[PDB]
């Protein structure tokens, strides 16, 4: 099945490819963790001084 | 008359004498490390400042 459907899964693939670069900036709100993650440690820092 | 910044720490004065202003920023301190291989092999050391 991958024999008779080569172009469809590279066109499939692709398409998916640049969709999830485009995703990957429209939404702000995909980078959770490790933005939390610095900035806990950037308060606690801030909090013993 | 002074400054402050988020850290609640002085970092700009003003001097009376002039109406010039002088900024803050602490003496550069650091800890210090040792570099070195097993005392058995070699006796030198090599000062890593952080
Ligand atoms: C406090 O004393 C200083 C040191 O003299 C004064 O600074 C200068 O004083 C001379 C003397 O009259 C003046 O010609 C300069 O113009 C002064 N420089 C500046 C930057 O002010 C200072 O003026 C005195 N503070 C006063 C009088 O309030």
């Amino acid at each position: 099945v991958l024999y008779e459907n080569q172009k469809l899964i590279a066109n499939q693939f692709n398409s998916a490819i640049g969709k999830i670069q485009d995703s990957l900036s429209s939404t702000p709100s995909a980078l959770g963790k490790l933005q939390d993650v610095v900035n806990h440690n950037a308060q606690a820092l801030n909090t013993l001084v | 008359q002074f400054g402050r910044d988020i850290a609640d720490t002085t970092d700009a004065v003003r001097d009376p004498q002039t109406l010039e202003i002088l900024d803050i920023t602490p003496c550069s301190f650091g800890g210090v490390s040792v570099i070195t291989p097993g005392t058995n092999t070699s006796n030198q050391v090599a000062v890593l400042y952080q």
